[PDB]
């Protein structure tokens, strides 16, 4: 759950 | 005249809201694209 994937799913 | 009336309206509404359907089944599968182009975007 990197920053990345974070917003990503977010 | 009231059954002639009502067939012609389902009928309408009918077609009507499968145009609608399918324009929500669109924007719904945008979506989708988005999340997987924005997946491609992340492991390709």
């Amino acid at each position: 759950d990197s920053d990345a994937s974070v917003a990503k799913a977010k | 005249l009231w059954r002639e009336k009502i067939n012609l309206l389902n009928a309408r509404l009918a077609e009507a809201q499968t145009s609608e359907e399918q324009l929500q089944s669109q924007l719904d599968l945008q979506k989708k694209v988005v999340s997987d182009h924005m997946q491609r975007y992340l492991q390709v």
